[PDB]
RNA sequence: CCGAUAGUGAACCAGUACCGUGAGGGAAAGGUGAAAAGCACCCCGGAAGGGGAGUGAAAUAGAACCUGAAACCGUGUGCUUACAAGUAGUCAGAGCCCGUUAAUGGGUGAUGGCGUGCCUUUUGUAGAAUGAACCGGCGAGUUACGAUUUGAUGCAAGGUUAA
RNA sequence: AACUUGGGAGUCAGAACAUGGGUGAUAAGGUCCGUGUUCGAAAGGGAAACAGCCCAGACCACCAGCUAAGGUCCCAAAAUA
RNA sequence: CAAUGGUAGGAGAGCGUUCUAAGGGCGUUGAAGCAUGAUCGUAAGGACAUGUGGAGCGCUUAGAAGUGAGAAUGCCGGUGU
């Protein structure tokens, strides 16, 4: 296969979710963390367990 | 925000002033300030299992010689270094714009001839990579080379 | 936008009529003047421009009320002073400054656009037989009601 | 003199000689549409037809099926980051009338 | 036809030469110096020599005598301010902006 | 590779600028104002094309109101007998045959009287 | 004791309709024929 | 990898203006043209400026000098407006001017209908809850390593190498 | 439709009406439960205006037609039936 | 033939900005920017013509990201009232 023409194998490769980035994303604002607690918080959720 | 030079002082008072509260003159929202992840130094490099390596350097080969572009020449002797002579020998061989030569080990009066012909690269028969053969459009192998790349890619 | 006729000034015709308020009724007669002077008895009748006619009450003495609202039915009015509520029955109306009785009875039926006070300037109600607009040439008119 | 016809969802007053905007029809560039339900054929000769006057029919020569201009769709709802835009052109078709029956 | 005649960074705030602009626009030249040499303002002398220049470069540059001309158009508009401080109470500073003004005029004989 | 947002800010800005032609003062050259305007008058527009429909429905019922009563003779009995008569015809084009055709106005509304 | 909003363009500019300078109580002189103003003595001839 | 709000704090006499008693803190500021050919003379003016002539491909390239947006300030005007109650639009529409990326066209709009900005935060906000004077630029889920799951691809009772 | 397994969450401040009860005073636009509905997260018509009431869920045109709650003298479409 | 209000939120398809690889192109007979216009697509947006502008820049496929601003009493610079 030409180099020019080149083609990834079917459904091998997806483009990844950028989050905060306008309201029709679905994740603009809040970037999918709710609202408050510590999980709306940089470094927060809780440790495992 | 730790590397830009300066940017330790509470830049004024945190309630009382009418300003928003501030805490380094080198927070990424100011001008001069921080940035906010950006580029780090990395390497990109990622690895194949071995057998795949082996399907790729075939397949980039048998592609080749289905639509006709692996010219097997015998030798190519070659006494001294002269461009216009692998040029020649390129236009006689009716070789496309873009022609990938290789020879069975280091040829050097082979290489240092089409060091400069603008569009050929030359290379050894262990030296084959997917890269070089997909790029050029036509090859031309020595067949001590042909035998050496059958033997090595299976 | 495909077809309904608009009226424009340049086919617009405007008549007009007077009612007799001899023995009416202020609302019926009130409610029915307005009709006519907004101008939906006409079949080229349009929202947003004064079609319609002109209509001269002329005895707007005569009227009737039905009760006894004679001492009732005081209307109110303010001088935006403090304090400055002003009222009035409508028998007090009715014999003195009758004209304006029914001045005030119909523009209440309008609306208060600006439309709606060029065309309570199309009437003009008197107080006795005779109106001073012969040289108008106002047609009779009867109430529908 | 004037006729009224039914066509798409609708109804419109026609007399030969004008040009004419309905719904979408099937028809090419050039060709001739002829409409099979008239409701009423006025002026100097009155038909009123009860569903439709039977027998008139309108005959029109098709020109220029094109695609109305561009209404842009925006819906929003404040405070709840919600909004939609949308683009939409009707299709439409210049019909010219050249006869009428009765 | 036309004639030109402009002056640049003009040390007075175009708010106030415009007040004495508002009058010459429009008027004969013997009228318009007549206003300027007795409006008792700031800006009159400054513009009373951008029109002589205007009715100077005419007479030079293109035979246009003074004698029929009258301001086609006379305007002004802002230049290049000065930023300065004033010290106020409490430790407080505050600006005052000395503006400047780019005077234009042009006198016409109404031909072409 | 840094990427610097110029030249995608203006173009986007500038076509609500421009779509806001016209509008009072300032709120046809600041894109904060212009914005929030466009959005009001897109929502304003999507239930006017709605209202539309209904205004000039009750603008015809005004009209073949009028035109009934030159026949003595009331919209809601005009309508019932032409439901009754079988007499299918909107009410824009029975608007627009009382403006026009005085006489074919008469005659159905006969043929609606007769359906009683 | 602050302007509650903002002045519009409008609202300036219409202010400022009656503030403006008047042409001055000019009239020609009789000696010189030059402009000066009414009952002062002209500066560029020196007369009445 | 960055192209002058970036990249050094510092592309330019920068750890310098500047600030502090002192430790210390700490800026802003690149671009005429190919060549300086950097505008001989004349005209107004005391000068700054300007207007011709000339240099140059270009001088709205004239030294604050490449391109030159927006806020903002002016000068003209085509259409409107001095009885009106306006979150300033939409929708319906006369009149008056204009004529295109020719398409069921552009500008203004008498008069009617409907209609209390946006964000945040809330049970609920036109809200007199919070936030933004206005324009422009910059300004927030990335990277390293490891786990888990899904898709893909080798080849499979085997698969795979690390230094 | 339902269930099982696995990947990803947000939610732990509710509100008013109707109805069964506690609490209060057979007080509250009160408070705490149960059971609907709606609002929250719902535009549209009615209730003058009026998140929660009545009717009804907006894919996008149309200067087509029929109706629900509410209505039909004028403001203001329809009976001065 | 059926479905298409929607917030926290899950899923999918995409439009755009810089750079790189290759292929194919455009450019003092005037590139990128800038301004205007009554143009095209379902949207993010894409062209075309005319002016200013005086040298670089598109298109196809694929790769990487300092990739998209309107609000943080945000920072810097201009200009208002
Ligand atoms: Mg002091
Ligand atoms: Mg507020
Ligand atoms: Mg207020
Ligand atoms: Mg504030």
């Amino acid at each position: 296969m030409k180099l020019h023409e080149l083609k990834p194998a079917e459904g091998s490769r997806k483009e990844r979710n950028r989050v905060g980035r306008g309201v029709a994303t679905g994740n603009g604002k809040t970037s999918g963390r709710g609202h408050k607690g510590q999980k709306a918080r940089s470094g927060g959720g809780v440790r495992p367990g | 925000r730790s590397a830009v030079s300066g940017g330790g002082r509470k830049p004024w008072k945190q309630k009382g002033t009418g300003r928003a509260r501030q805490g380094t003159i080198r927070a990424p929202q100011w001008r001069g300030g921080g940035i906010v992840f950006g580029p780090t130094p990395r390497s990109y490099a990622y690895k194949m299992p071995k057998k795949m390596r082996r399907l790729a350097l075939r397949s980039a080969l048998s592609f080749k010689a289905q639509e006709n572009g692996l010219t097997v020449v015998d030798a190519f002797n070659f006494e001294a270094p002269k461009t216009k002579e692998f040029k020649n020998v390129l236009s006689t061989l009716e070789q496309p714009k873009k022609v990938l030569v290789v020879t069975e080990n280091e040829d050097v009066n082979v290489e240092l001839s089409a060091r400069n012909i603008p569009g050929v690269q030359v290379t050894t028969a262990q030296g084959l990579n997917v890269l070089d053969i997909t790029n050029a459009d036509s090859l031309v192998i020595t067949e001590a080379a042909a035998k050496k790349v059958e033997e090595v890619l299976g | 936008m495909r077809q309904t006729f608009m009226a424009n000034e340049s086919n617009i015709e405007r008549k007009w009529y007077v009612i007799d308020a001899e023995g009416q009724t202020l609302g019926r007669l009130s409610s029915e003047v307005a009709s006519i002077l907004r101008g939906k008895n006409k079949v080229t009748y349009t929202p947003h421009v004064d079609t319609g006619d002109y209509v001269i009450v002329i005895n707007a003495s005569k009227i009737e009320f039905t009760g006894n609202k004679e001492t009732d039915k005081v209307y109110y009015r303010h001088s935006n002073h403090p304090g400055g509520i002003k009222s009035i029955t409508a028998g007090e109306l009715r014999r003195t400054n009758p004209e304006r009785l029914i001045e005030n009875s119909i523009k209440g039926m309008l609306p208060s656009t600006r439309l709606g006070e060029k065309q309570g300037k199309k009437l003009f109600v008197y107080g006795g037989a005779e109106h001073p607009h012969a040289a108008q040439q106002p047609e009779n008119y009867e109430l529908r009601g | 003199m004037f006729a009224i016809i039914e066509t798409g969802g609708k109804q419109i007053k026609v007399e030969e000689g004008q040009e004419i905007f309905v719904e979408k029809l099937d028809v090419n560039e050039g060709d001739t549409f002829t409409f099979d339900k008239v409701l009423f054929v006025g002026g100097d000769s009155v038909k009123v037809g009860a569903p439709t006057v039977e027998g008139a029919t309108v005959t029109a020569t098709v020109n220029k099926q094109g695609r109305g201009k561009k209404i842009t769709v925006f819906t929003y709802k404040r405070r709840k980051n919600s909004k939609r835009k949308k683009g939409h052109r009707q299709p439409y078709t210049k019909l010219t009338i050249d006869k009428i029956n009765a | 036809m036309e004639a030109k005649a402009v002056a640049r960074t003009i040390r007075i705030a175009p708010r106030k030469v415009r007040l004495v602009l508002d009058l010459i626009r429009g008027k004969n030249a013997a009228e318009a110096i007549a206003i300027l040499k007795l409006t008792n303002k700031a800006s009159s002398p400054v513009i009373e020599k951008v029109l002589m220049s205007a009715l100077a470069n005419a007479e030079h540059n293109y035979d246009m005598n003074t004698d029929e001309l009258v301001v086609k158009e006379a305007y002004a508009n802002e230049g290049p301010t000065l930023k300065r401080f004033r010290p106020r109470a409490q430790g407080r500073a505050s600006a005052i902006n000395k503006r400047t003004s780019h005077i234009t005029i042009v006198v016409s004989d109404g031909k072409e | 590779p840094r990427v610097k947002g110029g030249t995608v800010t203006r173009a986007r800005r500038k076509k609500t600028i421009k779509l806001a032609k016209g509008y009072f003062g300032s709120k046809h050259t600041l894109y904060k104002v212009a914005k929030q305007q466009v959005m009001k008058s897109g929502q304003y527009a999507f239930r006017d094309r709605r209202q539309r429909k209904r205004d000039f429905r009750k603008l015809w019922i005004t009209r073949i109101n009028a035109a009934a009563r030159q026949h003595e003779m009331s919209y809601s009995r005009l309508m019932n007998g032409l439901k009754k008569a079988g007499i299918d015809i909107n009410r824009k084009m029975l608007s627009e045959i009382a403006i026009s055709d005085e006489k074919a106005f008469a005659q159905l509304v006969t043929k609606a009287k007769d359906a009683l | 004791a602050v302007p509650k909003r903002r002045t519009s363009k409008t609202r300036k500019n219409k202010r400022r309709t009656h503030f403006k300078i008047s042409v001055p109580g000019m009239t020609e002189c009789p000696n010189c024929g030059e402009y000066k103003l009414s009952h002062r003595v002209c500066k560029n001839c020196g007369s009445y």
